[PDB]
């Protein structure tokens, strides 16, 4: 079956996506990043302020219909 | 994980990136897990933007207030500071090594530690806050090393170590994380 689940940034912005609930969220990373035109390597995905890994699924992690990812960016000081 | 471009961040002057904070965080916190609990770098621009409601279930499996020590790592833009929350004496302690943004910085943490003592119904908590500038941290010299400091200074105050360093050291420090981040092991 299919999740969806609701990707926000710290401008407020949000992508929608439904996907496989067995399925590697590293799919999910890379298409939020093509859609923002950044690349993968400097995003961060928090799902409730854990690091989501390329190998998890919203199963594994928990994740219910219409669930929200966080998305920062890299930080340098 | 990290990747090489995470590890660089620690070469020459390289700025430290959040990748370099937030592992080296975890590595303190898995040492003493029932004492310290270490916010990763985006809990307090999370809380700044969209308040106590966007960070209340980064607290899930946590009862803050069984710990001895928060430590929350500040990004401000092009800077690295640190919050530290020490339960036992109720105190909000900030370290910039130039001071800026001290109100802001403790009056965000202060109303958070109070919101959440409310709704973990923790109301021992409710009083007593004092905040405090970190005092005799040693000064950074350079425009690049802040990152480094902040880090030293979460290892000694989880590990209950005096903070014996000061500018010169910094580049063996830098050696020091780097080595520590590749093993996953915190050194002595």
């Amino acid at each position: 079956e299919y999740i969806k689940l609701k990707v926000i940034g710290q401008d407020s912005s949000e992508i929608h996506f439904k996907v496989k609930m067995t399925t590697h969220l590293k799919k999910l990373k890379e298409s939020y990043c093509q859609r923002q035109g950044v690349p993968m390597n400097s995003l961060r995905f928090l799902f409730e302020g854990q690091r989501i890994a390329d190998n998890h699924t919203p199963k594994e992690l928990g994740m219910e219909e219409e669930d929200v990812i966080e998305v920062y960016q890299e930080q340098t000081g | 994980m990290l990747d090489m471009d995470d590890l660089a961040t620690l070469d020459g002057q390289n700025w430290l990136n959040d990748q370099v904070i937030n592992m080296y965080g975890e590595l303190i916190m898995d040492a003493v897990p029932d004492k310290v609990h270490f916010f990763n770098s985006f809990f307090h621009r999370q809380l700044v933007t969209k308040g106590y409601n966007g960070v209340k279930r980064w607290t899930k499996k946590v009862d803050l207030f069984k710990k001895s020590l928060l430590l929350i790592p500040i990004h401000l833009e092009v800077h690295w500071s640190l919050i530290t929350v020490t339960l036992s004496n109720r105190i909000i302690s900030f370290y910039d090594s130039q001071g800026i943004h001290f109100k802001f910085c403790v009056e965000n943490i202060r109303k958070y530690l109070l919101t959440e003592a409310r709704e973990k119904n923790r109301p021992e908590f409710l009083q007593g806050w004092q905040t405090a500038v970190t005092k005799c941290i040693p000064q950074q010299k350079n425009d690049s090393d802040c990152g480094v400091f902040v880090l030293q200074y979460c290892k000694c105050l989880a590990l209950e170590q005096p903070f014996q360093f000061s500018q010169e050291d910094m580049p063996r420090v830098r050696k020091r994380i780097y080595k520590e981040l590749c093993e996953c092991r915190l050194m002595d």
